[PDB]
């Protein structure tokens, strides 16, 4: 059982993955799914990529987060290479070796947000909030539509994520309609990638009394 | 019809 996506691959290399996929009869498809079982990044010669939906939603999932150097070495070898020997061991964001790919597909049975309740509030760009939503239940949290149907009960923590930028504010504000924390976007993003629950401290976003 | 111009999460 193998399905793929690509990242950061040009129409030339996609269509050597095709090629590649098709040899070793592997799905290959457009979009990330629970079926999903491989990423595929670009990366450079060290195995460190860009951070892109795919990479989060891909670590998020435990799933083969592998350099497309996979695919190239695979199809000069003329074989299907291992997986352990590409695959990604960090981004040019949380750093070179975080190796957040490997610890996510060993820790599937610990997510970091477990027992968690998120709220993603108001607006966001260059990522759907149902894509958000869904990258922190796939980390084990509970998603919360609206701030006042958070959970009273002990049986769960609240947090708020929001991305000021996204704002035109009143993000400044949601501290006085519930007590639950805070923090920017950036938060899930680097405790997805660093597949560690960050402390909110530098993430916080400070409230108006 | 696949997706080429995905976006990039550099901080910023």
């Amino acid at each position: 059982r193998m399905s793929m996506v690509v990242s950061g691959l040009t129409p030339e290399e996609f269509m050597l993955v095709y090629k590649f996929a098709r040899k070793h009869h592997i799905t290959l498809t457009n979009l990330i799914t629970e079926e999903t079982t491989h990423v595929v990044m670009k990366t450079d010669a060290e195995f460190v990529c860009e951070r892109t939906l795919k990479y989060f939603l891909g670590i998020a999932g435990g799933k083969w987060v592998v350099s497309y150097f996979w695919v190239t070495q695979s199809i000069k070898e003329r074989k299907m290479l291992n997986e352990h020997d590409f695959e990604v061991r960090g981004d040019v964001v949380n750093g070179r070796n975080h190796q957040g790919p490997k610890r996510a597909r060993e820790s599937q049975d610990r997510k970091i947000f477990r027992g968690l309740e998120i709220c993603c509030y108001g607006p966001f760009t260059n990522m759907p909030t149902d894509q958000l939503e869904w990258m922190v239940q796939l980390c084990g949290a509970s998603v919360v539509k609206e701030l006042s149907s958070f959970t009273l009960g002990t049986g769960v923590h609240p947090i708020v994520v929001v991305q000021p930028d996204a704002w035109t504010n009143g993000f400044h504000a949601i501290g006085q309609m519930c007590e639950a924390p805070v923090v920017t976007r950036e938060w899930v993003l680097d405790s997805v990638a660093l597949y560690q629950c960050q402390e909110l401290d530098t993430y916080l976003i400070p409230q108006i009394p | 019809t696949i997706d080429f111009d995905e976006y990039r999460f550099r901080k910023t």
